[PDB]
């Protein structure tokens, strides 16, 4: 079995001194083919050389590129040596929606997509009297479904009464954590009819106003 | 040919030439395959045939521009080139969406280019089927088959045999043959004014463009269309719009100060937040980005001087004519010269003729004094004496033209045709209602009896012929105006069939007792006399004045011709509508002020001068003599009658009344003259009616508008329609004033407040279509009302924007500016759809700004209806459905703003909303309406 000494696991902070990760094949008698990084099983561009050791240099550290680094080890006749780098940061939102407008009686969707490592654990609250209050299950109609890197919540048979508000994911990780907000407004079916009777009194008052004048 | 050779003779040449060539006109006239005086073939083919190679149509071009030049010449305005070039550049800049708002922008450009260009094709086509009508009007008499026909101009080719008559004007070139004391004026080509007299043995020749001044007769055309010596010169060859193109140049500046400040405010809050707030300093990497927020300013800034920016605003008033002219003529007022259109509207006094314009010109005998007995009816030949009736059925046949003929009824039902003259029409009318005919006495009559013929000329005032039937003897017959034959006659025949004794003793009474009741009751004398001349050695007839004495009364005829039914009502509306109408006419001051006193011309208990022509001309020539205007300006304006009066004296008065300082207010008067002689007169003042039913067309052709009806009411007409031009203007300018107030505002503050304006280049490149082209072809194309009439006439120095539709204005500019307000700061909570406000660049379009920009856009749409009344009525709806093209209008902006909104999206700024969304816009729109009703009970005057 091949030796791989590896470089210490880094924090990324927001200071702007970039990163190296640095590994080294000390004991190996094979054939060496080939030598090359991967992020989250992922081939790393312009990556592949001799590289009997090998160091990556990440010039701008970001919590986007905070990720399970390998430096893979492919022989001529010899299995590959993976070795694994971990490098953690605080999570960050990177998308959501900023508003959901939905009839009742349809079927409504919000997601939380973000960015970092260690893949961080999902909660949804509501804001309730102003602080944030846990979910209730209740009914059923919620539907929550998390992944490495996506979550989302959707509800069935929309109400009135409950519904509507503000609904917050809120991502937490080793490292920090992260939570950003969505509105949540349902729609009346009956709306049209009040700016209807409102044209037609205007059209009744203007009529009158006109027969009164002749 | 050689004919063009063979015309400027300018003596006696081209008689030889053609004596030379052929010998006489006959033989010139057999060559022409042309058949002589008889009449015509008038076969289609050959005349086609001779009018393609044996002649000339006349058909000038003039060449009318094509779409393509209207297209290239719309395209050249500076601002949309500027706004061209750039989106060019923010297009390009996207690569160092974004496009969709460069290729957007040059949609619109093309589009509004091609919009203008098609309205501009579709007036000047307008304006050339009115010129094809003006055309089409004109018609000469010729003769074809033996028949007397009158066709249009442009057909006549040559050899057409013309029959010309006085106060024609001749369209060809020809030859004469045959007529009577043809005297023509050829000042027009040889700049001589006096009456050259043609025959056939000194000058047949006859020129194009020459106007025929007494005298009759027939021609050959030889000469026509280029080919004739008046073609060859041509081949050789408003008060409205001042204050418009001033307002427009005006509201221009204004706009460019206000788009130069909203650019400048823009670029300093951008740069100061960017750069001295945040500090950063003039970094390179991120100069696109601030170049690209720079264009969009620019944008901004262009979009907003493209709108504020009025165009086309003096081209107004002419769309509005292009759209009134055609329908003019269902009132009988086919118009000329355009500049005549509005012109009239500001009319203040109108002098008219008698004949044809108040009267039928229909010769009706009422009253008659026979057998020394008056009757105030027409009597039976029972209660009448001896061997009057037959001599006097002879002495009016013999002594009438024979030619003129009173045609059978055949009117179906109707009044029976006359033709000839008027006067000798009703005397031989009143001898077919005694139950005689003149028609046995007239064939057995042969023209060798009459050897002396006296017609009637303006010196002798009477007409007379004699005969030498009797043995030893000679009978005459005379008429005349019953005051010129009166002196003549010394005997009466109407005691018992047999002369009497007349004196002036009696002359008096006779006077008193026939001329004054019918000259009171509105009718001109006709007397007839005849003599018994004894066979004197030799008679000296060429002494009219003395031969032509010592006469016999057979009757005295009083004949008149009925007003019309209309002439009093449009009287009374013209004097309701501050136009004072005077009265000119050759006829004696007696008849024409019973005329006038049933006219309405002058009330019966009213102190108006109805004095002559010649106490006219000595009041105004009591100096060494010399016309002032100081002594017209006392004569004028208490001047209602006027009689005896040659048309110099018409022109004297018109001149004298238009260039008049005696009032306040500068004096625009209307004649409508028509004769050889009203050349000067008609010309003078600044609108000149003519007749178009009987007329000459010396009168026509320098007449800016005819009337095709003869008839008084027309003029009305006229006056109506020179009012509704004005008025329409004026409402169009209004609601386009009130669309130029809001944008500028709505884009000023909301490039203060915050970073953007909340419309789009593309959607105020449609305000600004909808603002204008469309509000144009809407608002100034509208029928007029009889209630045009009820107003004083508009004064020259008169503002072009009245106190009430600055009120409109003002009005519900504060409501629109206070609602898009309301509206962009707080109408997010109202909705609960988010705000758009302070976008980052290349936002995606959000419900707030489509809601701004659709209700502004309907906002528009519904006080679009509120703008059509000007005087402060408050029925909206009045009249609405009498011009289609506005409804057709509104509809279609309407159908199109509802595509766009719900449709095509990105590339306008838009966003699609739902029922309830649209339901509140439009109720917005009602709301317009409903404040619009309300403003109008505000008090101007406080
Ligand atoms: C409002 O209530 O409508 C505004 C239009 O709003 C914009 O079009 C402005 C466009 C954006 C500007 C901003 C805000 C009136 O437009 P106006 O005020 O600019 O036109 C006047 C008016 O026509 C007078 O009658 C003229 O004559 P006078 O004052 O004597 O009577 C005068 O000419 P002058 O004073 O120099 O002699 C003109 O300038
Ligand atoms: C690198 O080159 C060395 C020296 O030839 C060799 O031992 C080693 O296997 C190579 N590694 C590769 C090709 O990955
Ligand atoms: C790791 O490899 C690099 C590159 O050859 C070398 O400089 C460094 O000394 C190596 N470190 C160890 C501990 O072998
Ligand atoms: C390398 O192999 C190990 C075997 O345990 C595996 O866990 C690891 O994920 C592999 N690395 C990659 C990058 O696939
Ligand atoms: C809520 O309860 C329903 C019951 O069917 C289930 O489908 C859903 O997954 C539950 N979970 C959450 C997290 O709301
Ligand atoms: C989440 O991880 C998956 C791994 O297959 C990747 O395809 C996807 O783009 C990721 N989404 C992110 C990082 O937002
Ligand atoms: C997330 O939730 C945890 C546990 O309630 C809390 O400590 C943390 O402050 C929350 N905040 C964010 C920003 O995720």
């Amino acid at each position: 079995k091949p030796r791989i000494v590896t470089s210490e696991e880094v924090i990324i902070r927001e200071s702007l001194l970039p990163v190296t990760l640095q590994c080294n094949l000390t004991s190996s008698s094979h054939t060496l083919m080939y030598s090359y990084w991967t992020r989250n099983g992922v081939e790393l561009t312009a990556t592949r050389k001799n590289a009997s050791n090998m160091e990556y240099r990440i010039n701008k550290p970001r919590a986007e590129d905070s990720g399970e680094y390998h430096c893979v080890y492919h022989f001529v006749s010899a299995p590959k040596a993976n070795a694994t780098i971990e490098v953690k940061a605080a999570p960050d939102i990177t998308g959501h929606k900023r508003s959901e407008n939905k009839n009742e009686g349809q079927d409504a969707m919000m997601y939380c997509k973000s960015v970092g490592y260690p893949h961080p654990e999902w909660i949804w609250r509501k804001k309730e009297n102003g602080v944030f209050e846990e979910i209730s299950n209740s009914s059923g109609r919620f539907f929550i479904t998390n992944k490495e890197n996506y979550t989302e919540l959707s509800i069935v048979n929309l109400q009135i009464t409950e519904d509507p508000g503000e609904y917050e994911c809120n991502a937490t990780n080793s490292i920090g954590s992260a939570s950003v907000s969505t509105v949540l407004r349902v729609r009346s079916h009956l709306a049209p009819l009040w700016p209807f009777l409102g044209i037609l009194a205007e059209i009744i008052i203007l009529v009158v106003i006109i027969v009164v004048y002749e | 040919e050689e004919l063009r050779s063979l015309m400027e003779l300018r003596g006696t040449e081209a008689v030889v030439k053609i004596k030379e060539t052929y010998g006489d006109t006959e033989a010139i006239c057999r060559r022409l395959k042309t058949s002589p005086v008889e009449g015509l073939p008038g076969t289609a083919p050959d005349l086609e045939k001779r009018k393609q190679i044996f002649g000339q149509n006349f058909i000038p071009p003039k060449k009318p521009k094509t779409f393509l030049q209207l297209v290239w010449e719309a395209l050249q305005d500076v601002t949309l080139i500027i706004l061209e070039i750039a989106a060019i550049i923010s297009l390009g800049l996207s690569f160092y969406a974004g496009w969709i708002e460069g290729a957007a922008i040059l949609l619109s450009v093309i589009c509004v280019v091609l919009v203008t260009a098609f309205n501009d094709w579709s007036k000047e086509k307008q304006f050339r089927g009115l010129q094809s009508r003006i055309e089409q009007e004109q018609k000469f008499t010729v003769v074809r088959a033996g028949q007397v026909v009158q066709i249009p101009v442009a057909e006549i080719v040559v050899g057409d045999i013309a029959q010309i008559k006085y106060g024609d004007l001749l369209p060809a070139d020809g030859l004469f043959i045959q007529g009577n004391d043809l005297k023509i004026d050829e000042s027009s080509l040889t700049g001589e004014s006096d009456q050259v007299r043609k025959s056939v043995d000194k000058d047949p020749m006859l020129l194009s463009g020459t106007h025929v001044m007494e005298g009759s007769g027939r021609m050959v055309v030889t000469a026509v269309g280029v080919n004739s010596q008046t073609g060859i010169i041509f081949t050789l060859l408003s008060v409205l719009q001042g204050k418009l193109t001033k307002l427009a140049v005006q509201i221009g500046k204004a706009g460019l100060v206000m788009s130069a400040i909203t650019v400048i405010i823009l670029v300093l809050y951008f740069t100061v937040d960017t750069f001295v707030v945040n500090k950063k300093p003039w970094l390179t990497e991120c100069t696109p980005v601030y170049v690209q927020y720079f264009v969009k300013f620019f944008i901004i800034g262009v979009t907003v001087l493209v709108v504020a920016v009025p165009e086309g605003l003096p081209l107004a008033v002419t769309i509005s004519l292009a759209y009134s002219v055609k329908k003019m003529m269902k009132d009988n007022n086919l118009v000329r010269h355009l500049d005549a259109c509005e012109t009239m509207g500001n009319a203040t006094a109108i002098c008219s003729d008698k004949t044809g314009t108040l009267t039928t010109n229909r010769m009706t005998v009422v009253q008659a004094y026979v057998g020394d007995v008056h009757y105030k009816e027409i009597p039976d030949p029972s209660s009448i004496n001896a061997k009057t009736l037959e001599l006097l059925v002879n002495a009016i046949a013999i002594n009438s033209a024979y030619t003129t003929k009173i045609l059978p009824p055949e009117k179906e039902g109707a009044l029976p045709r006359q033709v000839g003259n008027k006067t000798e029409c009703g005397l031989l009318g009143f001898v077919l209602d005694l139950r005689q005919d003149y028609e046995p006495v007239r064939s057995q009559m042969p023209e060798e009896k009459l050897y002396k013929v006296y017609t009637f000329n303006s010196v002798r005032k009477s007409m007379s012929t004699v005969i030498k039937m009797p043995d030893e003897s000679f009978r005459m017959y005379s008429k005349g105006a019953s005051e010129i034959v009166l002196k003549k006659c010394c005997k009466i025949l109407s005691g018992a069939g047999e002369a009497r004794v007349f004196r002036p003793r009696d002359r008096d009474e006779m006077v008193k007792k026939v001329i004054e009741p019918m000259a009171c009751d509105g009718l001109r004398t006709i007397c007839v006399a005849y003599r018994d001349f004894p066979s004197s050695p030799e008679p000296d007839w060429d002494n009219e004045n003395d031969i032509l004495n010592e006469l016999t009364c057979i009757c005295v005829v009083g004949i008149e011709d009925p007003v019309r039914p209309e002439v009093p009502e449009a009287i009374r509306k013209c004097q309701r509508a501050g136009i004072t109408v005077r009265m000119v006419t050759g006829d004696n001051i007696n008849t024409a002020r019973a005329i006038a006193i049933k006219c309405g011309i002058i009330h019966p208990g009213e102190d108006f001068l109805c004095l002559e022509g010649k106490e006219f001309n000595r009041r105004i020539r009591n100096e060494k003599g010399e016309i002032e205007q100081e002594r017209i300006d006392k004569i004028w304006p208490k001047l209602r009658v006027l009689a005896r009066s040659s048309p110099t004296d018409k022109h004297t008065l018109v001149k004298g009344i238009i260039d008049s300082t005696h009032t306040e207010q500068r004096q625009v008067v209307a004649v409508t003259g028509d004769g050889t002689n009203d050349g000067p007169a008609l010309k003078k003042a600044d609108v000149g009616f003519a007749m178009g039913i009987a007329g000459t067309d010396v009168a026509k052709e320098a007449s800016d508008i005819i009337l095709t009806d003869d008839n008084f009411s027309s003029i009305v007409k006229a006056v109506m329609w020179g009012r509704n031009v004005y008025d329409s203007i004026s409402k169009f300018l209004q609601f386009q004033l009130t669309v130029n107030v809001v944008a500028v505002i709505v884009a000023f503050t909301g490039a203060c407040i915050t970073q953007d304006s909340p419309l789009k280049a593309v959607q105020m490149l449609w305000v600004n279509l909808i603002m204008d082209t469309f509000a144009s072809l809407a608002l100034a194309t509208e029928p007029p009302t009889e209630t045009l009439l009820l107003r004083k006439p508009y004064g020259r120095n008169k503002p072009l924007i009245s106190r009430t539709m600055m009120k409109n204005i003002l009005g519900h500019a504060v409501y629109q500016l206070t609602l898009i307000f309301t509206l962009l700061f707080v109408g997010e909570k109202m909705f609960q759809i988010d705000s758009g406000r302070n976008a980052p660049l290349h936002s995606p379009p959000s419900e707030h700004y489509t809601i701004i920009f659709n209700t502004f856009v309907m906002m528009q749409l519904f006080n679009e209806i509120n703008a059509r009344k000007i005087h402060g009525e408050r029925n909206v709806f009045d009249g609405i459905f009498r011009n289609p093209i506005f409804c057709t209008i509104v509809l279609g902006t309407f159908a199109i703003q509802i595509v766009i909104v719900q449709f095509g999206g990105k590339p306008f700024s838009c966003s699609p909303l739902q029922l309830d969304q649209w339901m509140w816009c439009i109720f917005i729109g009602l709301g317009e309406l409903v404040w619009g009703q309300v403003i109008a009970t505000i008090p101007t005057s406080r």
